[PDB]
């Protein structure tokens, strides 16, 4: 192999430094924003707690303030 | 960093490609580049 050895050897090094290249030249930056996860729960109305007012007397009408 | 890094790969690579070209013997390339290498790094220690 003595005319095969030279071309096979310095083919192999491109690649080594080419492959290196592309890994390294990449590995740069890769982290302009920051996005924070959501964790939400779940909106929905089932077996929702009722609460009744009742105001009733001798009484024609009244005046009834309450919260809400 | 990175830069320092590929720069280093890269002209490694190459003055070994054109060094075994030159002097059509591997070894001696070898010898070349690990030399200028040491070299290297006394470089740095005097300079800094």
């Amino acid at each position: 192999l003595g005319r095969i050895w030279l071309p096979v050897l310095i083919v192999v090094a491109v690649a080594a430094g080419a492959l290196i290249v592309m890994n390294v030249r990449t590995v740069f930056g890769s982290n302009p924003v920051v996005v924070t996860e959501k964790t939400s729960d779940n909106a929905e109305d089932f077996n929702p707690k009722v609460v009744t007012y009742e105001i009733f007397g001798s009484g024609s009408s009244a005046v009834i303030n309450y919260m809400d | 960093d990175y830069d320092l890094i590929i720069v280093a790969a890269s002209a490694l690579i190459l003055i070994f490609i054109i060094m075994m070209v030159l002097t059509r013997a591997v070894v001696a390339a070898a010898v070349i580049v690990g030399t200028v290498v040491l070299s290297l790094a006394s470089a740095f220690g005097l300079s800094v």
